[PDB]
Protein backbone atom coordinates (compact mmCIF):
# COMPACT_ATOMS: atom_id res chain seq x y z
CA UNK A 1 0.00 0.00 0.00
CA UNK A 2 1.54 3.29 -1.16
CA UNK A 3 0.10 6.37 0.50
CA UNK A 4 -0.23 9.30 -1.93
CA UNK A 5 2.48 11.92 -1.39
CA UNK A 6 0.12 14.71 -0.32
CA UNK A 7 1.36 17.69 1.70
CA UNK A 8 -1.70 18.92 3.59
CA UNK A 9 -1.01 22.34 5.11
CA UNK A 10 -3.52 22.00 7.95
CA UNK A 11 -1.82 20.09 10.77
CA UNK A 12 -5.20 19.23 12.32
CA UNK A 13 -6.73 17.76 9.16
CA UNK A 14 -3.43 16.08 8.27
CA UNK A 15 -3.18 14.42 11.68
CA UNK A 16 -6.75 13.16 11.35
CA UNK A 17 -5.94 11.76 7.92
CA UNK A 18 -2.85 10.24 9.52
CA UNK A 19 -5.15 8.56 12.03
CA UNK A 20 -7.64 7.60 9.33
CA UNK A 21 -4.78 5.92 7.46
CA UNK A 22 -3.49 4.23 10.62
CA UNK A 23 -6.94 2.71 11.03
CA UNK A 24 -6.98 1.60 7.40
CA UNK A 25 -3.55 -0.03 7.63
CA UNK A 26 -4.49 -1.95 10.78
CA UNK A 27 -7.48 -3.39 8.94
CA UNK A 28 -5.33 -4.57 6.04
CA UNK A 29 -3.03 -6.39 8.48
CA UNK A 30 -5.90 -8.44 9.86
CA UNK A 31 -7.65 -8.88 6.51
CA UNK A 32 -4.49 -10.66 5.36
CA UNK A 33 -4.10 -12.55 8.63
CA UNK A 34 -7.73 -13.69 8.84
CA UNK A 35 -7.84 -14.68 5.16
CA UNK A 36 -4.83 -16.92 5.77
CA UNK A 37 -6.26 -18.40 8.97
CA UNK A 38 -9.70 -19.08 7.48
CA UNK A 39 -8.25 -20.89 4.46
CA UNK A 40 -5.71 -22.81 6.55
CA UNK A 41 -8.27 -23.60 9.24
CA UNK A 42 -10.90 -24.90 6.83
CA UNK A 43 -8.39 -26.83 4.73
CA UNK A 44 -6.56 -27.78 7.93
CA UNK A 45 -9.79 -29.18 9.40
CA UNK A 46 -11.61 -30.87 6.50
CA UNK A 47 -8.84 -31.95 4.12
CA UNK A 48 -7.56 -34.94 6.17
CA UNK A 49 -10.98 -36.62 6.48
CA UNK A 50 -11.50 -36.45 2.71
CA UNK A 51 -8.07 -38.02 2.09
CA UNK B 1 -38.42 -28.71 -4.10
CA UNK B 2 -38.22 -26.13 -6.86
CA UNK B 3 -39.14 -23.47 -4.31
CA UNK B 4 -36.26 -24.57 -2.09
CA UNK B 5 -33.82 -24.57 -5.00
CA UNK B 6 -34.95 -21.10 -6.08
CA UNK B 7 -34.58 -19.77 -2.53
CA UNK B 8 -31.11 -21.31 -2.32
CA UNK B 9 -30.06 -19.64 -5.57
CA UNK B 10 -31.47 -16.33 -4.34
CA UNK B 11 -29.50 -16.64 -1.10
CA UNK B 12 -26.32 -17.25 -3.08
CA UNK B 13 -27.06 -14.16 -5.16
CA UNK B 14 -27.67 -12.10 -2.03
CA UNK B 15 -24.37 -13.21 -0.49
CA UNK B 16 -22.63 -12.18 -3.70
CA UNK B 17 -24.46 -8.85 -3.41
CA UNK B 18 -23.20 -8.42 0.16
CA UNK B 19 -19.62 -8.93 -1.01
CA UNK B 20 -20.16 -6.52 -3.90
CA UNK B 21 -21.71 -3.92 -1.60
CA UNK B 22 -18.73 -4.19 0.75
CA UNK B 23 -16.40 -3.59 -2.19
CA UNK B 24 -18.49 -0.66 -3.43
CA UNK B 25 -18.57 0.92 0.03
CA UNK B 26 -14.79 0.59 0.19
CA UNK B 27 -14.45 2.27 -3.22
CA UNK B 28 -16.90 5.04 -2.37
CA UNK B 29 -15.09 6.20 0.78
CA UNK B 30 -11.79 6.99 -0.92
CA UNK B 31 -10.10 10.40 -1.05
CA UNK B 32 -7.05 11.65 -2.95
CA UNK B 33 -5.23 11.91 0.39
CA UNK B 34 -5.38 8.12 0.92
CA UNK B 35 -5.73 6.49 -2.52
CA UNK B 36 -4.41 7.33 -5.98
CA UNK B 37 -6.61 6.58 -8.98
CA UNK B 38 -4.73 4.76 -11.73
CA UNK B 39 -5.13 6.14 -15.27
CA UNK B 40 -6.78 2.93 -16.44
CA UNK B 41 -9.39 3.30 -13.69
CA UNK B 42 -10.15 6.76 -15.05
CA UNK B 43 -10.35 5.83 -18.72
CA UNK B 44 -12.56 2.85 -17.91
CA UNK B 45 -14.98 3.86 -15.18
CA UNK B 46 -15.34 7.59 -15.89
CA UNK B 47 -15.40 7.42 -19.71
CA UNK B 48 -16.30 4.04 -21.21
CA UNK B 49 -18.46 2.08 -18.78
CA UNK B 50 -20.81 5.03 -18.02
CA UNK B 51 -21.48 5.44 -21.74
CA UNK B 52 -22.58 1.82 -22.05
CA UNK B 53 -24.95 2.22 -19.08
CA UNK B 54 -26.36 5.58 -20.25
CA UNK B 55 -25.04 7.70 -17.38
CA UNK B 56 -23.11 10.51 -19.11
CA UNK B 57 -21.27 12.00 -16.14
CA UNK B 58 -22.14 15.72 -16.12
CA UNK B 59 -18.46 16.67 -15.79
CA UNK B 60 -19.51 20.30 -15.37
Amino acid sequence: MKRPSVVDTDFERSVKEDWKYVAMVIDRIFLWMFIIVCLLGTVGLFLPPWL
Amino acid sequence: PLVGKYLMFTMVLVTFSIVTSVCVLNVHHRSPTTHTMAPWVKVVFLEKLPALLFMQQPRH
